[PDB]
RNA sequence: GCAAAAACA
RNA sequence: GCCUGUUUUUGCU
RNA sequence: UGCU
RNA sequence: AGAGAAAUCAAG
């Protein structure tokens, strides 16, 4: 505890209540100066015997009335302000033990009792060294030097010093010009003293209302939102090449494209798809860096500012206002469904190829038989090979970042399946990107292979017709911006497949726990609202949705998105209360749906889930 | 949502891990916080009167409201004076022992508490340089100016450089003379508000709001202030049963699960959040609070005085606005200021201060978290009351143990009221009470018949942290295995971030497909052997904390001759600059310095590839305490206690190591003669 | 002690 | 650009 | 210029 | 253009 080592137990548990150590200057310092005080008076007396009665009597300490009983039988009267720290027997004369800082020019304090000077080395003053004995001054001269080792040890130097010479600062003041300071924005000063009795009123309140029905999200209304993100999702597509490198495949993908527009739009001119065949071309010789051409100007942006900044100035009339910026509300597009139910379609291969860890101990075999199951439960499924494609071109992307070119820079995106065999899902073009930020966007013309157009979910991608090996493919070739924290984020899109992993691993391991035997192929029935209704439904198609949902929720994640799903939490808890027949209750303003109504503006992924939370029953019985 | 909701196997308090989109983008802030700033301002002045008046609210010092002026429909700001007095009274009552141990710090603990303690900060805001730096170089700066302002060497006690801090104020101008030469002049009036000044600025990476917000930071002249109180109140709360802020982690889930005792006809659990919290609070109602503590217990005048410090000086607050609010005439965008033209926050312009606007009520910042926690628990201490609270800083948990519904909301009701009474709003929309109790949140921690793991928290961390092969692996598996320990993750999603993470780090250093690094290998036949040169995977579920070079050498996966050479102390990849010294247990020579490699070849380091006076002199401190480690091994154990200045302790230090060093008296001599 | 990373408020 | 508080993981002095 |  | 959301990047 706060005991010094030096200091024994009995003295300073002693020393707890002698005087009160928290108003006095260094009140820790000042408690080890007296049990060091108390411990000389102890050392003085070390069982000596006068006259079969111990030699010294020790005032320090002790309850003043024995003090005044034992002076009044030995004929001596003391004031209470000064009292002896102890009494001889022998030459009887009262003593009192000192601490000073310098043993020199030293004089008696007081006429009714004498000192027992002692300096912080353990050296004595000569009367006090020649009224006691050698093995006394030995003994106190040891403590104190295991005193002053302490105090060394703990750089106490100082509020020691200031404590044995008697005065000292109260170690905190402030001024007067600094209290005017202080008290510049306050009603009291710097200790407050309120005249007010304390007491707490009675205000009257209000009354706790019951939620009987689950809160209603709100749909807003307004056209149906495009397909906002990097790349295209479940409708990505790829040709498949014949086996080889990177520059072969792009080689290969060249030498024999016949590119057709079949669909313009306003937003991304038709006219850059010369920037994509000569980046093509470019990589196909094996230098993937180009030069820049009079249609990158279009594709990536470039100058854009200076017109935009020119225009604005030519039309800038009126008077100033403040900003009132807004926010387009857009309805929930028919295509978020058909992106679920596309993204659940069977593919193939397994698309999720990771090196299994090594096995040594039967729980590691239960461990990676688990992981083993729930790659093949979602392996083979379209959401696992997008989510491929999205990790190759955000990291072959992100890896040419960093640096500030002036130049394009073609980062083709190609996976290659369990045969050899390459598979170009499209390129991504990166422009002049003099980024200094991780915020900043970078310029890209993201060029990809489309298994199926639609005008309303892709209203600023420019549709193409590609012509390879007698097959017929599209092209999106959409121009955007993309920043490098965004870009770093889906380099690591893997990480999307913990969640229904963790749900699968939940149902499998606490099925195995409820029987106390591990099964590894079970395979049970799940209960949800599909249409409305409580239909049956088994674990692993209900795994695989909720990747396809949780791929479909990463991709699509910004502060609506986060808003809403930090606010629907209580909402869901509120749900998983009421079918367990638990009644919910609110404060008197309590709507938290608001809470939610408000991150309800634009992202179709967001209406999405209000629209599956809503058709879900509100009501329990 | 309905995906998310199922019925038979699991409960949606487990799938509480899908309301997640992590591993997606998070959202950042781009342009001016102006908006932002002025709103934070101005939020304080609308709460003060049930009827939002602002101008009638700026004339206010000390917000202090009568009950009846207290807004029970909505936030209100302000406190009532008597209610601070009484609650804190029935506080310190209650939990004697909290207050014993407050008594403790403040005799013994206090003083030894040292002003390096400020350096552990991040970014602080500078007052010489008028910018946000880093906490070493802003407190070494302020060291200096105190020094040479005062004409005396500050104590290394936290008191000692309070004390000269109000020094300082005491003066009519004070000078700061620093190398680039350059000298800046303070009066009076100017360091202070500069001491009252809090640099605002945005929070970036944020998730789980729509809005952005924004966060502050006060300069060094205040930051030592307020690590006394905050000292203090971790102190008081450590001892409380009613806080949950000084505990985290599994601590504050066996804390939480202490209280989870429903045992009586009506057992409610109310969970929620206080709503504008941090600019409901008046800094004066702290100060009442700690003022009541403190002559309760004894304390003298000093203290009192030292503890209202920071307080005041945020009642005296200058929140430093931002580059302008947007204006535009047709499409055009520029910035002004406040007081330029006409906006939402003209009320405000008789606030402005230069380019900072000044705020007496809130505390528009997250600085007093602890004291704000005692504030909200001195007001739970009361008769009516009888239930089980916890609260960290503005997230609190509630169990109620009632006979009947009507006492449990009477009970919820005055729990809602008492916190009204010291400036703290429940938010009605965020506050949930469920009946019987048994599933509540806490902290984003939700509970139905135990704490579930929340996966989707720990995915973050799963990328590799790109510092070396070895740092990276071993810091991704403890994170791995942490996650498994706290059962935030079981064996599968374990073992699937295992691989996830293992394939990432193998891609992240050229160890897969045909890269320069695979091709280099491949042409000069070098096997890889490790997981970082493509090697199979030597660690598993079980060996997560195991090394890999020991394991791969048990296995046997590693041979004898390639271990020589990889954990080389002499290897060039990660030798040193300078030599470096050695113990040697039991021998004449205790000390031998020489030339040194990290052991491993695989722990190099990458080119990061792109105030300098002040690093020159953090370059200097580094040469100083590197020769002070060299020769006083001691310190490398205990404090630093040797008498006297650097030069001559290292001096003396530096000969008694020669007459021991076991040589000629003339050598010994020779070696003495070229000392300095 | 320092440095990096993560979660929560 | 990158606050405050609590907890956690790793590495180096 | 090559992470399923 | 576009990215995007309560205002920024798309150059100096």
């Amino acid at each position: 505890t706060d005991r010094p080592d030096h200091i024994d137990s009995r003295v300073w548990e002693l020393s707890e209540t002698q005087e009160d150590w928290i108003t006095q200057v260094h009140g820790h310092v000042r408690r080890v100066v007296e049990c060091w005080k108390y411990t000389i008076c102890c050392l003085i007396s070390n069982m000596h015997t006068h006259r079969g009665a111990p030699q010294y009597d020790v005032f320090k300490w002790q309850d003043r009335s024995t003090i005044e009983w034992i002076c009044s039988k030995k004929k001596v009267q003391y004031p209470e302000r000064d009292t002896p720290d102890l009494y001889d027997n022998e030459r009887a004369v009262a003593y009192k033990v000192l601490l000073v800082s310098d043993l020199s020019d030293h004089s008696p304090t007081s006429g009714i009792y004498h000192d027992l000077a002692f300096n912080l080395e353990g050296e004595a003053e000569e009367s006090c060294a020649l009224v006691l004995r050698g093995s006394q001054l030995q003994d106190i001269k040891g403590f104190l030097c295991r005193a002053l080792e302490w105090v060394v040890s703990n750089n106490l130097t100082q509020e020691v010093v200031e404590t044995i010479s008697g005065e000292a600062k109260l170690q905190f003041s402030v001024g007067t010009t600094f209290r005017t300071l202080l008290k510049r924005d306050t009603d009291w000063d710097v200790i407050p003293t309120p005249r007010v009795e304390p007491n707490v009123p009675r205000i009257e309140g209000r009354r706790w209302t019951q939620m009987k029905k689950l809160p209603l999200l709100k749909e807003k209304e307004g056209p149906p939102s495009p397909w906002r993100a990097l790349l295209l999702g479940a409708d990505s597509e790829y040709i498949v090449c014949p086996p080889g490198t990177d520059q072969e495949a792009i080689s290969w993908i060249h030498s024999q494209s016949e590119i057709e527009c079949i669909r313009e739009s306003k937003s991304t001119p038709a006219s850059v798809i010369t920037c994509l065949t000569s980046s093509l071309q470019s990589f196909a010789e094996g230098n993937p860096v180009r030069s820049r051409i009079h249609e990158d100007i279009i594709a990536f942006g470039i100058n854009k500012k200076q017109e935009k900044k020119q225009s604005a100035s030519s039309s800038a009339s009126g008077e100033w206002k403040r900003a009132e910026y807004q926010v387009e509300e857009m309805s929930l597009p028919p295509w978020v469904e058909e992106e679920m139910v596309l993204l659940r379609s069977d593919q193939e291969d397994n698309w999720i190829e990771l090196e299994k860890n090594a096995i040594y101990t039967e729980v590691d075999g239960v461990a990676e038989g688990l992981v083993d199951k729930y790659i093949e439960i979602v392996g083979r499924t379209k959401v696992a090979s997008v989510i491929e494609k999205w990790q190759i071109a955000a990291t072959r992307t992100f890896s040419q970042l960093h640096t500030d070119r002036s130049r394009i820079t073609a980062c083709p995106i190609i996976t290659r399946d369990p045969s050899g065999n390459c598979q170009f899902w499209g390129m991504v073009l990166l422009g002049p990107h003099h980024v200094k930020r991780d915020t900043d966007n970078a310029p890209l013309l993201i060029a990809e292979i489309m298994g199926e157009d639609t005008e309303e979910k892709y209203p600023k991608h420019s549709v193409f017709s590609l012509k390879v090996e007698e097959k017929q493919f599209l092209l999106s070739l959409k121009i955007t911006s993309f920043s490098r924290n965004k870009l770093y984020t889906f380099s690591n899109i893997r990480r999307v497949l913990i969640q229904p992993a963790s749900i699968y691993s939940q149902v499998v391991l606490s099925r195995a726990a409820e029987n106390n035997s591990l099964n590894l192929e079970v395979n049970p029935e799940i209960q949800l609202y599909l249409e409305g209704a409580q239909r049956g439904m088994t674990l692993y198609q209900w795994v695989r949705m909720i990747l396809c949902l949780e791929f479909l929720m990463a991709i699509y994640n910004n502060p609506q998105m986060e808003g809403f799903l930090a606010n629907m939490r209580r909402l869901h808890m509120s749900r998983h209360a009421m079918m367990e027949r638990r009644q919910v209750f609110l404060p008197f303003g309590s709507r938290p749906e608001d809470k939610v109504n408000e991150c309800i503006i634009n992202n179709p992924i967001v209406a999405y889930l209000a629209k599956g939370w809503n058709s879900m029953p509100n009501v329990y019985y | 949502m309905n995906l998310f909701t199922p019925l038979s196997e699991i409960n949606p308090t487990t799938t509480q891990e899908l309301l997640y989109a992590y591993t997606g983008p998070a959202p950042v802030a781009y342009g001016t916080r102006t908006r932002a700033v002025l709103e934070n301002i101005i939020r304080p002045y609308q709460y003060f009167y049930k009827e939002p008046n602002v101008q009638r609210a700026l004339d206010i010092k000390t917000g202090c409201k009568e009950p009846e002026d207290i807004n029970v429909e909505g936030p209100s700001s302000g406190f009532h004076t008597a209610s601070v007095l009484k609650l804190a009274d029935n506080f310190f009552r209650k939990y004697r022992p909290a207050m014993e141990k407050l008594k403790y710090w403040i005799l013994v603990k206090l003083p030894k508490l040292k002003y390096a303690e400020l350096s552990k900060g991040r970014q602080t805001y500078s007052f010489i340089h008028k910018r946000n730096l880093p906490a070493p170089i802003a407190l070494e700066e302020t060291v200096e100016f105190l020094e040479q302002n005062l004409r005396r060497k500050i104590g290394p006690t936290l008191l000692s450089y309070c004390q000269a801090i109000a020094d300082v104020m005491e003066l009519d101008e004070t000078t700061y003379e620093g190398a680039r030469t350059y000298t800046i002049k303070f009066s009076r009036e100017e360091l202070w508000d500069q001491m009252r000044t809090l640099n605002t600025m945005w929070k970036h990476l944020e998730r789980g709001r729509l809005n952005r917000r924004t966060i502050a930071t006060p300069s060094m002249l205040i930051r030592g202030f307020v690590k006394i109180v905050e000292d203090a109140a971790k102190e008081i709360l450590e001892n409380v049963p009613t806080s949950g802020v000084p505990v985290g982690g599994e601590e504050k889930l066996a804390k939480l699960a202490s209280k989870q005792t429903f045992h009586t006809a009506v057992t409610g659990e109310l969970s929620g959040d206080q709503e504008k919290f941090n600019e409901c609070l008046d800094p004066d109602a702290m100060r009442l609070m700690w003022t009541v503590f403190l002559r309760k217990l004894g304390c003298p005048d000093w203290i009192m005085e030292l503890f209202n410090i920071p307080f005041m000086v945020f009642k005296s607050k200058l929140a430093d606005m931002g580059e302008g609010l947007v204006y535009t005439k047709g499409k055009l965008t520029d910035r002004k200021p406040l007081g330029e033209m006409p906006s939402e926050f003209d009320d405000l312009v008789r606030n402005v201060v230069g380019n900072s606007i000044s705020c007496r009520l809130g505390m528009f910042m997250g600085m007093y978290n602890l004291t704000s926690t005692l504030l909200a628990l001195i007001s739970i201490e009361r008769e009516e009351l009888t239930g089980s609270h916890v609260e960290s800083s503005d997230d609190f948990i509630h169990f109620f143990n009632c006979k009947t519904h009507e006492e449990m909301f009477k009970q919820a009701e005055t729990l809602r009221l008492t916190l009204k009474l010291v400036g703290i709003n429940m938010s009605p929309s965020k506050c949930i009470l469920i009946s019987p109790a048994g599933i509540g949140e806490f902290n984003s921690k939700f509970h139905h018949r135990d704490f579930v793991g929340n996966v989707a928290t720990e995915l973050p961390a799963l990328v590799p942290n790109g510092t070396n092969p070895m740092t990276d692996l071993a810091m991704g598996l403890n994170v791995i295995k942490h996650s498994v320990n706290t059962g935030q993750m079981n064996l599968c999603t374990g073992a699937l971030a295992m691989r996830i993470f293992n394939h990432a780090y193998k891609y992240a250093y050229m160890a897969l497909g045909v890269t320069r690094r695979t091709r280099f290998m491949e042409e000069n036949a070098i096997t890889p052997l490790l997981t970082n040169q493509g090697a199979s995977p030597v660690h598993s579920f079980s060996t997560m904390h195991l090394d890999e070079v020991a394991l791969r050498r048990h296995l046997g996966l590693l041979d004898e001759e390639t271990l020589r050479r990889i954990l080389n102390p002499n290897n060039p990849v990660t030798q040193k600059g300078d030599p470096s010294m050695f113990f040697r247990i039991e021998n004449k020579m205790p000390q031998i310095m020489e030339d040194y490699s990290v052991p491993s070849c695989f722990k190099y380091t990458l080119s990061r590839n792109r105030h300098k006076a002040l690093l020159n002199k953090e370059e200097r401190y580094q040469r100083v305490t590197s020769i002070i480690n060299k020769l006083f091994p001691e310190v490398l154990i205990q404090e630093a206690s040797a008498p006297g200045t650097v030069r001559e302790s290292l001096k003396r230090r530096l000969e008694l190591v020669v007459e021991r060093s076991d040589l000629d008296e003339e050598r010994k001599k020779r070696i003495l003669s070229r000392i300095f």
